């Protein structure tokens, strides 16, 4: 922390240049490993609230595979991969619709150029 | 490298800094900045050429295919470690700049009656 | 103490000296002349007039059109637009007549003030002139709140201008109809 | 698409196959393409005399110089800035100016002409707003926008944009009482007595609709009609 | 009185031409009897240079009144 | 962790607004220096080293 | 059966409660079946009641109120209660009730849709009783005033609905070239003429012609009218006449009238509507048509000028001057040409000629009708009886300038101009097949066989050595620099003239002092630009579409022979290109590109370098690199919208402003007062009845959707932007920044050094 | 520093004469060209007031007059400024003249709400009159037309009273010559005419 307090010092005082968002030293991107993790961190909270909703009514007053639905994953990835929609890196309740891009059979060139891009 | 004992490291090659469909463009310095950028992802997305070698397992519309594809008589370094010919679409042809009696005129090309019934560029 | 200031006036962010051959606002009755292009930051002329005990005041007019023509009368206003739009129209590329430019000075100079480019200047400028035709202002703005805020007042549309008469299947007013009649006299 | 006797011929017997405007080449500004022309000459035309000292590389990055393919070329009985003299196909005579040839690298794209032909004649009509429907498959129709409507407004063109919006567009009809100011549908106001004397005009379906959305919204008119 | 111009305005002739080849086209007896001209525009026309159309042209003032403008005094380039 | 050098609109007295050090950890908006008396140093002239950067003391100090 | 009759006047009026049950009452009440037949279409094969019932020709909607027994005030009253308070009988009767007029002030009936547009249809089915309170069954309406299509769909179903309607009898087509054609005609192929209806009432001469085939095919003699989007100016919808011709489905006209359309042949198509009314058809050809609008009104001046090819041939006929074209090649070329043959100006040039040959400026008198008198003095061209005789290095009077030939037939004898420029381009296109232009490797490479490119390349690397020394002087013009531009010896004067990298350095950063080292480079790039006229013959074929301003200029001869110049962008960040750009020049504390300085705030900089190397020896990574950040500015396409959002609400300012028979303009709303004469320049009063303000509004679109929008770093914005900021007058968008002039007109001009002491 | 309030005092009784001759207030050579050392030489310097009260007729009638106010003290409200009102209505003038230094108050401008329909009493501040504004270059010379000639103009041109360019009151050069609703100004061109109604 006082390493942390020294360097906003050094960069109010003219020194250490701010760190600008328009480089790759301080930019990564991820294809299909940071990023198909998501969609299934995010469907697997909406199943563990499926999972207790059911056991709290169940109990109150052994199908394991009924209590267990398999349905959400399947119908969500799907849905996911259709319409292009897809969850927000930073924000939560945010959907950005620029990670699918149907792939091109014209020529054998675009789809060597449409598996390598980068937004 | 040779000359100076300063260097401490070497790039592989110049043509290796840029795409695969702009690396293969030959003189990509000697044209435009504005004229290799509109060639490089609007030019060859839309050219017909090569196609699947399988038409009988795939099935979608607009597959277009020529009928006599033909390698550039070039030979790019970007197109010779890379052991592929199918990056290059279209025919060659000997053109000639002429005025051809207004006919061309406002960028417009004039061809030939008795080469297009060949087999060139019949799709 | 250490905004305060020690030489000239506390309004004037800074001065040039620029020197071009065809200024705006002439001498008329030799040579290109040099001037001062004063920049400010209540009123605009009104407080750097009294500010500078050395005058030397010929032909001195602001640059901005609003305050120009607030000063010296919308005929200096319509004379320093003339001269601001032959200047961009010229740099723009074309050659345009004069025609065109004092027809534009000339419209937008109806009510003795000059108004915006925009639908919100062009219901106050349709509306000193005792014009009531709500209907083109909707095609302009949102039709949500240009029919129902004309609604509640009574007004009596009239077709009058071009769209509005095109709409109902009528003809504009100028052109090949609606100015002259073809009729069978007995005479 | 000129025959093949017309073309400007050679003395070997080439045809150039496609020609192209040369004034587009100081204003696109794409050079190398006389270079690739002149590299791919070079190296398909037989050396009379060495078919491994000549350079057929074109490197993006690594481009060989003027100097190297002015060179090579000359060494095959061509001239060295690719140029050669070329006859006349209608005449027969020869040119005063030589014209450069060379076998470059040309694509077809997508957009052929039989993709981009529509037209319209009277076909299917849109049930909402009673115009012609945007689709390429089926009939088509261009529409008449807001400044090809000002362009013909500055000619002086008032009969002619008369039957543009109105009769080759939606042409409907409008029945309106003359005392009273509701129409309703022959002609029967029952605000009124009905049929003494009620006149009716002539509205477009794109006015039309414009009513009957005022008259849902809580908007009414009360409109007058002259004789 | 007449304050107008005296000469035949273009946006005139081309309403005047429609309407006399409107008739031509819905058999108008041809009182010019020319021969060889058979299209209702080149009739028209010739009609119109003969100038013996029953057509007088009732221009409207801006201001409300109006004045009319007979074909026989009307003249056109 | 977000260390926020601003101007400290609360817990003034209307006039002092300077730049001052606060830090965001959890919705806290503690000050940073009773975060470095909260552990380790305890020592007001020991924890000038920690932000330690030889540097011009012409608006940083104060 | 009714009369017809014409509306004048267009009321609005708040609908009242009698307003809706005076008419159209239909199944009032009926909750089960709130959507019945006796006032739509709900089915796709339903019926209505009291209808002819048919394809949706015969029913035009039909209405029903809504009793309700509850009493709810209408939201557009509900405000008038709200301000008409006040801490004071008679009082509250006469300033809160206006406009109602003494109404009821309550919504009792309500109207329903009538199942012709309705998400709306099963809404209204449970408000028979709906609830109790007064609040629900107000929001239950407010939704559905709020759901309907003119709300806020908005202006989009304003200018699709009523301002932009599509038409039928139209035809959409890509256009090609073709120059066997005439001026006022198209081509139309067999298998769009063979379908396009056109209708035409039956005649006596022609009672056989119809009924062996009213509804005919396009043949010939009609005319179209023809548009390419967007429609840029005025003179952009020229009606020509058809003449159909056996064509692959594809559409032709001559690339010479392509000039009114600004379009090329690089794939645009062009709008076609076809008239069908006799009204409609013969104005077409009397003010539409080519041969009525020649006069470009916008500028002034002519509007079909010479094209790519003619005025390059009209170019090299008149500047070759030594080739002797026999009687053999002359007779033929005097088929195109509706004149006869001048006498030959050379009977022997040689003994070894027998033939007599003609002179190249005598074959351009072919086009010159006898009696044309024309004389131009910057180019010493001098026209006496149809016969050019004089010419001296010259190409203005030819392309769209202020005194040409073009403009000088169109006030001749204006009816045969149309077959004047026919001739010369069908004619000058068969010359300049006879000779033949091509750009060959040499016109590239500019020299000779050898040396001469050294020498070049030597001269352009001490011209670039210079410019850079001319610009390090004007950086001394900084009030910083005072004591050193005295007449004074000083010591750190050598610290000065030493650092070439920190002058460098200082340009990129603190954009204030490189407006004067850009306008520096631009004026000492004057000599360098020059040396195309030493180096290179005069048939090299650039220089020929160069001087006569076909294609290019000079500037895109340097950058494809010599050096691509200077390159400098708007704004950029945290990075800039430094001088001498190499492999070499590529370390961290020595070079702008990484780190700014060691000593700094550094972050924002605007670029500017210099590139050595052509478009023909080859750019480096770096300085195709530098040429990939300058030229991405007029890479991008969202700034089209901008000359359209301008002249979209620039059109209606002058849309309706006419010319009336008072001889002064006029306002179609009020019968205003614009001004009480017209500004015109010719003593010709034919300007009557047109409306004047609307080739106004073009004739400034014009001039804005071809503005040069290249725009300058940071002190000027753009010229686009200079014109929008001189037409918003009115929108003051805040007091920040207010500019004042002070004009030094005093008795200063009496002493010595008057105006420099005074100011 | 009094010498710079007596130059700012001189500029405006040097460009008030200036406006009243364009006016046409029949003016006599004793105020106006007056010198920068006159106004110290000949009038009083020893006066610290604004004692600058002039009267002055018409030059084609005598019955109207003109009062050329100058009050006192600055922010004039209702209780002090009885006798600037009282004074015009006791000797039975219909036009008058007031400058004032600073802005004014409301209460001050309710009392011309009832007071104008018979005398009518306007304002402008004498911190923007330190130029000439008739004299700029920009603007042209004007001549406002009598009832007698526009009747004669509005029956030649058929315009109405409101077909015609509108001219504001609050724009510096309508109130530079005292008009008021109702009349129009004719407006020449460095050579056409083009007439302008006041709203
Ligand atoms: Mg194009
Ligand atoms: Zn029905």
């Amino acid at each position: 922390l006082g390493y942390m307090v020294k360097c906003l010092l050094n960069s109010y005082a003219g020194k250490r240049k701010c760190e600008n968002r328009d480089s790759f030293r301080n930019k990564r991107i991820e294809l299909a490993g940071e990023l198909l993790e998501r969609e299934i961190r995010v469907h697997l909270a909406h199943a563990r609230r499926k999972m207790t909703r059911a056991m709290q009514k169940h109990l109150s007053g052994k199908p394991i595979e009924h209590y267990l639905d398999a349905s959400v994953i399947t119908n969500g990835l799907s849905r996911a991969f259709s319409t292009g929609a897809w969850s927000h890196p930073f924000r939560k309740m945010e959907r950005v619709s620029g990670v699918v891009a149907n792939l091109g059979r014209a020529n054998p060139l675009q789809t060597l150029i449409d598996l390598r891009r980068t937004r | 490298l040779k000359e100076p004992k300063i260097y401490t490291h070497c790039e592989l090659d110049l043509s290796f800094l840029l795409g695969v469909s702009c690396a293969v463009v030959p003189f990509a310095n000697h044209d435009h900045g504005r004229r290799v950028l509109y060639q490089s992802q609007k030019h060859c997305q839309q050219a017909i050429g090569f196609s699947s070698t399988n038409p009988n397992i795939r099935c979608d519309t607009l597959s277009q295919q020529l009928f006599y594809p033909q390698k550039p008589l070039f030979k790019t370094l970007a197109s010779e470690c890379l052991k592929k010919e199918v990056l290059f679409n279209g025919q060659n042809a000997i053109v000639a700049v002429n005025v051809h009696l207004g006919y061309n005129q406002e960028d417009s090309i004039v061809m030939n009656k008795a080469s297009l019934e060949r087999g060139m560029f019949r799709s | 103490l250490l905004d305060s200031p020690v030489k000239g006036d506390q309004g004037i962010k800074k001065v040039n000296i620029l020197w071009t051959d065809r200024p705006k606002a002439p001498k008329r009755n030799l040579k290109v002349t040099m001037y001062g292009d004063r920049g400010k930051r209540t009123a605009l002329l009104e407080t750097c007039l009294p500010i500078m005990d050395m005058i030397d005041w010929g032909r001195s007019h602001p640059d901005n059109i609003r305050q120009c023509c607030s000063v010296y009368g919308i005929d200096a206003g319509r004379s320093i637009f003339v001269a601001n739009l032959e200047s961009a129209v010229s740099d723009t590329g074309k050659e345009i007549l004069r025609e065109h430019l004092l027809l534009v000075a000339d419209s937008l100079s109806v009510t003795g003030e000059f108004v915006a480019l925009n639908a919100k200047g062009w219901s106050k400028q349709r509306q000193v002139e005792s014009t009531p035709a709500p209907f083109t202002q909707a095609c302009f703005s949102s039709p949500s709140q240009c029919f129902l805020k004309a609604a509640k007042e009574g007004v009596r549309d009239d077709l009058q201008g071009s769209i509005d008469a095109l709409a109902w299947g009528k003809v504009p007013g100028f052109g090949t109809g609606d100015q002259f009649e073809i009729i069978i006299s007995p005479k | 698409l000129e025959e093949q006797q017309n073309f400007p011929f050679t003395i070997q017997g080439i045809v150039p196959d496609i020609v192209i405007n040369p004034h587009a080449f100081p204003s696109r500004q794409t050079p190398g393409q006389l270079l690739e022309a002149a590299l791919s000459k070079g190296i398909a035309c037989p050396i009379q005399k060495a078919y491994t000292k000549l350079t057929r590389h074109a490197t993006p990055f690594s481009t060989p110089g003027v100097t190297e393919i002015t060179e090579q070329l000359h060494r095959a009985g061509f001239s060295r800035w690719g140029n050669e003299r070329v006859y006349n196909g209608r005449s027969g005579e020869m040119m005063r100016s030589m014209i450069f040839m060379g076998p470059t690298f040309y694509q077809r794209l997508v957009h052929m002409s039989e993709d981009k032909v529509k037209f319209r004649n009277t076909g299917p009509v849109h049930p909402l707003t009673r115009q012609p429907v945007a689709d390429r498959k089926r009939f088509g129709g261009i529409k008449f926008g807001e400044m090809e409507r000002d362009c013909l407004i500055a000619h002086g063109a008032s009969a002619n944009l008369h039957e543009r919006l109105f009769t080759l567009s939606d042409s409907s009809q409008m029945h309106i009482c003359r005392k009273c100011k509701t129409y309703a549908n022959g002609p029967y106001c029952r605000v009124c007595v009905s049929s003494d004397h009620v006149v009716r005009v002539y509205v477009p379906y794109g006015a039309k609709l414009l009513c009957q959305e005022l008259f849902s919204m809580g908007i009414t008119l009360n409109f007058d009609t002259k004789l | 009185p007449r304050k107008t111009s005296k000469f035949m305005t273009k946006y005139e002739r081309a309403r005047i031409l429609g309407t006399r080849a409107l008739q031509i086209s819905m058999n108008a007896p041809v009182m010019v009897e020319l021969e060889g001209e058979t299209d209702p525009l080149e009739i028209a026309m010739k009609e119109l240079r003969q100038r013996k159309i029953p057509f007088t042209i009732r221009r409207y003032l801006p201001d409300g009144s109006f004045e009319e403008w007979g074909v026989d005094e009307l003249i056109v380039e | 962790f977000i260390v926020r050098l601003s101007e400290n609109e609360k817990a003034e007295d209307y006039k002092r607004r300077e730049k001052v050090l606060t830090v965001y950890f959890l919705s806290t908006e503690i000050p940073v220096w009773l975060l470095f008396f909260a552990l380790g140093v305890s020592s007001d002239k020991e924890a000038m080293d920690l932000i330690a950067f030889d540097g011009d003391d012409a608006s940083i100090t104060n | 059966q009714v009369p017809v009759g014409t509306l004048t006047s267009i009321g609005f009026s708040i609908s009242n409660n009698n307003d809706r049950d005076k008419m159209s009452v239909l199944e009032v009440e009926a909750p089960n079946q709130v959507t019945d037949s006796r006032l739509g279409l709900p089915n796709p094969d339903s019926v209505c009641r009291t209808c002819g019932s048919k394809d949706r020709k015969v029913c035009e909607g039909h209405f029903g109120v809504i009793n309700f027994a509850y009493s709810i005030i209408n939201p557009y009253f509900l405000k008038e209660v709200a301000a008409l308070l006040n801490k004071i009988g008679i009082d509250q009767r006469l300033i809160k009730k206006d406009i109602p007029m003494f109404n009821s002030l309550g919504l009792t009936s309500f109207p329903v849709t009538p199942n012709g547009y309705r998400e709306r249809t099963r809404i209204y089915k449970k408000l028979v009783g709906f609830e109790g309170n007064t609040l629900e069954l107000s929001s239950r309406v407010m939704e559905c005033m709020q759901y309907s299509r003119l709300f806020s769909c908005g202006l989009r179903f304003m200018k699709d609905v009523l301002l932009g309607k599509r038409s039928d009898h139209t035809f959409r087509t890509v256009v090609v070239g073709d120059p066997s054609l005439k001026l006022n005609e198209i081509g139309i192929p067999e298998s769009i003429a063979k379908r396009l209806q056109v209708s035409e009432h039956l005649n006596q001469c022609n009672k056989e012609r119809l009924v062996t085939s009213i509804f005919r095919s396009l043949m010939d003699g009609d005319t179209v009218l023809m548009n390419r989007p967007p429609s840029i100016h005025q003179h952009s919808l020229i009606a020509m006449t058809v003449r159909i011709l056996p064509t692959t489905s594809v559409v032709s006209l001559n690339p010479i009238c392509c000039l009114p359309f600004r379009g090329d042949f690089d794939g645009d198509c062009l709008h076609g509507y076809v008239p069908q009314s006799i009204q409609a058809k013969v104005e077409l050809d009397e003010l539409v048509a080519l041969d009525k609008q020649l006069i470009n009104r916008q500028n002034g001046r002519n509007l079909l000028s010479l094209g790519q090819d003619s005025l390059t041939a009209a170019y090299l006929v008149n500047v070759e001057k030594n080739c002797y074209l026999n009687r053999a090649q002359m007779q033929q070329l005097q088929m195109y040409c509706p004149f006869q043959l001048p006498p030959p100006a050379i009977i022997k040039a040689s003994p070894s000629s027998t033939e007599p040959q003609w002179t190249g400026m005598q074959l351009f008198g072919m086009l010159f009708p006898p009696g044309f008198d024309y004389t131009y003095p910057l180019n010493n061209v001098v026209v006496s009886n149809g016969e050019l005789l004089s010419f001296s290095e010259g190409s203005a009077w030819l392309r769209d300038g202020e005194g040409n030939f073009i403009e000088r037939l169109l006030k001749h004898d204006k009816g045969k101009v149309l077959d004047i420029i026919y001739s010369a381009q069908e004619m000058l296109s068969q010359w300049l097949l006879m000779r033949g232009l091509s750009v060959s490797l040499a016109d590239l490479y500019l020299s000779s066989d050898l040396q001469s490119r050294k020498n070049l390349t030597e001269e352009i690397s001490y011209g670039l050595r210079e410019a850079e020394q001319v610009c390090n002087k004007q950086q001394l013009m900084v009030e910083s620099w005072r004591d050193f531009l005295a007449v004074n010896g000083e010591d750190k004067e050598e610290d000065s003239v030493s650092d070439l990298a920190r002058f460098c350095y200082e340009r990129q950063k603190s954009a204030t002092l490189s407006e004067l080292a850009v306008s520096a480079f631009k004026d000492a790039y004057r000599d360098v630009q020059a040396l195309a006229y030493r180096y290179g013959d005069q048939s090299n074929s650039f220089l020929i579409m160069s001087k006569a301003g076909s294609k290019g200029n000079i500037g895109k001869l340097v950058q494809h022979s010599m050096c691509i110049g200077l390159q400098n962008s708007a704004v950029s960040l945290s990075f800039g290109f430094p001088r001498e750009l190499t492999c070499a020049a590529w370390n961290d504390p020595n070079s702008p590109l990484r780190g700014a300085k060691g000593k700094t705030t550094t972050e924002s900089y605007v670029p500017y370098g210099v590139i050595e190397n052509s478009f023909l020896t080859g750019l480096n990574p770096l300085e195709s690199f530098v040429h990939s950040v300058t030229s991405r500015d007029s890479s991008f396409s969202g700034n089209a919208d901008l000359p359209g959002t301008l002249s979209r609400r620039l059109m209606f300012f002058m849309r309706d402003i006419y010319a009336a028979y008072d001889g002064t303009v006029r306002n179609s709303f009020g019968n205003q007062l614009v001004q009480f004469t017209y500004e015109t320049d010719g003593p010709v009063e034919d300007i009557t009845g047109e409306a004047l303000g609307s080739l106004s509004a073009c004739a400034l679109s014009e001039a804005a959707y071809s503005a040069l929008d290249q725009p300058i770093s940071l002190l000027e914005t753009s010229p686009l932007l200079n014109l929008k900021n001189v037409l918003e007058c009115g929108s003051k968008k805040g007091q920040r920044e207010q500019t004042m002039s002070l004009y030094l007109s005093e008795y200063l001009s009496k002493k010595k050094h008057g105006f420099e002491y005074g100011s | 520093l009094t010498e710079e309030e007596l130059k700012r005092l001189y500029r405006i009784q040097k460009t008030l004469m200036q406006m009243l001759r364009d006016r046409g207030y029949f003016i006599a050579d004793s105020e106006l060209t007056m010198t920068k050392q006159q106004f110290i030489r000949k009038h009083g310097d020893n006066m610290k007031r604004e004692d600058l009260v002039t009267l002055k007729a018409k030059r084609n009638d005598n019955s109207d007059q003109l009062y050329i106010f100058f009050p006192d003290e600055a922010k004039v409200g209702v209780k002090t400024m009885k006798m600037y009102t009282n004074r015009m209505k006791s000797e039975n003038v219909f036009r008058a003249i007031l400058v004032v230094q600073q802005n004014l108050t409301p209460f001050a401008r309710t009392c011309i709400s009832e007071i104008s329909s018979k005398f009518h009493l306007e304002v402008f501040q004498e911190a923007e009159m330190l130029v000439n504004i008739k004299e700029h270059v920009l603007v042209p010379e004007h001549q406002v037309l009598t009832t007698e000639e526009k009747k004669t103009l509005l029956e030649r041109y058929t315009v109405k009273e409101t077909q015609l360019p509108r001219i504001q009151v609050t724009d510096p050069i309508a109130r530079y010559f005292g008009l008021k609703r109702g009349q129009v100004v004719k407006i020449i061109r460095p050579r056409y005419v083009t007439y302008r109604y006041v709203v």
